[PDB]
């Protein structure tokens, strides 16, 4: 009953993610959910900011950053390459199921749907949508995401992709410097073609 | 090192860790300093010398380039990255009051300029101005170039008029730069016509 | 395969909840549906003008309003202080399943996710989205949606809570006196992680 | 676990829908899945196109395209007068299952939720939203989506509606004569109350 | 094949969705043919090659773009002219031309011209979708004011009926927003943001 999910955990102790390849460690709380619906897949992602370089972006106006997650033949987590540092693993109460995956691949995106190095198709291989910052003044700060399904794979391991990009680019920061306390970003829904088990 | 000063540039808008340059010495590397020294657009890593862009994205309309004192250990170096323009900010027509006058029966006239203001690199064509007659020109009368000195608009009449026909050539056109728009402000160009009132001299 | 929905039935005959605090009595029909979908539910809400005075928001410029529900220790609904006087219940049909529900906390906002009363992680209770008015001309008018999950207990018997807060601002007015009908809200889809059973 | 989707497949080999009624054959591609989520549907909609008209789309400014899906009083789609050629199915991998299905019903707009012939309840019946088209530089142009679910059973045999229109209105046209590919909208996922079994 | 008439016309409006039926061609005695068109460029409506209806394509037919379409329909077992005008939707906000306004009164002067507001709406000329609805945003509470709309240019002519003395230095300005007489079109309508403009009364 617990089987159909695959996450990160809720608020985890520490951080999981190292998303800005600057930072010496991991630098923020990535929350990554995924359900299987049917033959759809609706992943539930979003990001706490825990480090200081992650939380000051918030202060300027252009700001872009990814997660990338890579994921082997049978669609175990590749650490060693994704932003994600912790493996996904299914749901024990508010926390993940320590024990071994073995129906990871059916929650990892169709490469049938959504192809590896195919110009012809490369369209398909795109997601859009928007998601909040609330800021200390209570008003939502909109920020595009862009997710990007697997189109390539650089490391010979890599079976399967998805890269979520959170971009703003506006004339005003959400956040000046003695205001900006934690970038939060508010829940984000989206759905693709998950592969056969 | 091998260079006293290295030179490379990035693209404006650039995502996050676009290879700006690499930094070659004959080892550790660290930015003793930068210039404007903000926001910090850069970062160096001092492993293999390579200087990646970083999450805060760059804008050349900001700043149009950045002096960096960079160090080896195991000398100071001098590393100036170039910011290369992309066409992401639309043409504003600065002029409101743009009413032109038709002298009676004269042909090859300058009927009038249309100022124009971009924020891009200026000499680029992410800064001259390309415009299109959006309406009110069907006939073929008036034909409007592109001054690339000053980036404004002639507009001229090549075709005969009679005061006591008193056509209506008034004429509304648009403005849009003559490379196309950055992939950032695509989608969002939203070409409302500008008029300009076509007066016939008696 | 009906205890996976907690909802207040498909078009109550008539009116199950007290949209406005200047309402003496029912005024409007909150639809809402909760799906559990593995870790997550996924709400589904909309709200059916039937009191004139609801209906005759349509020919305002600057409206908001917001329902309210709060959930005890076992997730019933608190009909006393929430704005929708009829307690939820499983699917029968298109109709409330009436019986008892004994495992209604599953449904019910996470408060590890979303917690009570907690400064430094306020941001993360936030859910924001857009729903849409039809007017009598076919015109869409947006408006935007405030979710707010567990943040605060303003009595001692709530346990969870959820704040749907409606609102547009718009430049001309949807309808007039002489056209307006009713104010149905095209349905909200969001996601919350779910408390453990 | 199959029997809870009803989809036309993931990349058909070939064209299995007419959206212009002007095209000869087949000239797109419609991918469309339903999947039962408790007492609600989830629609996952996007298209390919295939013919060179279609495909022409892409370099006009201001363009709009509908998809209708009728389907019988068993959910069954009536091929001859929807746009959508080929009966939906269940999953079998990532290609339609081969066999009868008696549960179609399921999957249909509810007639209770969304009536029919009833102006009272009219906007009720409309659902709205935004896809993305990713053009050959890397931007997204927005697509307005309006669903509209039961509202006019045309002929005597068509007892379910579904209406998608897509439909855009810009200021540069997404492509020009010389690079237009293909007219590729991302995936859409809306939600809407089904029909009981 | 014999054409019931040598030039057909008919009207389809504008933004009119996909597959609008805009007319129908008759014919006796067969299969229809668009030859050609003008101005040929974009494809916006198709000729069935069965009945002879003409309908609207999925390219969204434009009025401020072509206000008129000339179609040679060839009819085979001659070819006749059809000429689809496009009717006006009001699909653009009116704006106002003139950034810098500023009025003058009179002292003691009633029943006068006090300013003309030069606005610009591109739907058809003569219509109610092009002639300016003004209303007063704020600062006429007082009753002092009053717009037309001159429908020969149109133009806002605010006039005063009321006597002001120079020594009060009263505070007349005031702001107006200015929309079309009919209403918006339902896919511009929601995109509607009144900012409103200003107006500065000077008493002389």
């Amino acid at each position: 009953d617990n089987i159909n999910t695959l996450w990160t955990g809720v608020n985890p102790t520490e951080a999981n993610c190292q998303i800005m390849n600057s930072s010496e460690s991991n630098d923020c709380k990535l929350i990554l959910t995924l359900v299987k619906t049917g033959a759809l897949v609706t992943a539930f992602v979003y990001v706490i900011g825990v480090s200081n370089n992650f939380n000051m972006l918030t202060t300027h106006r252009n700001i872009n950053f990814t997660a990338e997650l890579f994921f082997d033949s049978t669609g175990n987590l590749l650490t060693r390459l994704s932003s994600l540092k912790t493996p996904l693993n299914h749901k024990s109460g508010q926390n993940m199921a320590t024990g071994a995956i073995t129906n990871a691949k059916g929650f990892m995106p169709s490469t049938t749907a959504y192809p590896f190095n195919d110009n012809s198709r490369e369209k398909e291989n795109y997601i859009y949508g928007t998601c909040y910052y609330t800021a200390s003044d209570r008003t939502a700060f909109p920020i595009d995401i862009s997710v990007m399904l697997n189109r390539r794979a650089i490391n010979d391991e890599t079976s399967y992709c998805i890269r979520i990009t959170w971009s703003w680019n506006t004339g005003d920061a959400p956040e000046v410097q003695t205001s900006a306390t934690t970038l939060v970003t508010s829940p984000f829904t989206f759905y693709y073609i998950r592969e056969d088990d | 090192f091998t260079q006293d000063v290295f030179v490379g540039s990035v693209e404006e808008l650039s995502a996050a860790h676009t290879l700006v340059m690499k930094i070659n010495a004959t080892i550790s590397y660290r930015i003793v300093s930068l210039e404007p020294a903000y926001p910090p657009v850069f970062y160096l890593n001092k492993d293999t010398g390579e200087i990646y862009t970083t999450s805060v994205t760059l804008d050349r309309e900001e700043h149009s380039s950045y002096t960096l004192t960079v160090e080896a250990r195991d000398k100071q170096a001098q590393v100036q990255i170039r910011i290369l323009d992309v066409n992401d900010n639309i043409p504003v027509v600065e002029n409101k009051v743009l009413e032109g006058m038709v002298e009676e029966n004269q042909v090859n006239v300058e009927v009038t300029r249309i100022k124009v203001f971009d924020a891009d690199e200026i000499g680029s064509d992410n800064w001259l101005a390309n415009f299109t007659f959006a309406s009110g020109n069907e006939g073929g009368y008036f034909h409007i170039e592109t001054d690339a000195q000053t980036n404004e608009g002639i507009v001229t009449l090549i075709k005969e008029v009679d005061y006591e026909e008193m056509k209506n050539l008034d004429f509304s056109v648009i403005v849009a730069n003559k490379a196309a728009f950055h992939k950032s402000i695509r989608s969002k160009y939203k070409p409302t016509p500008i008029p300009i009132k076509v007066k016939v001299k008696n």
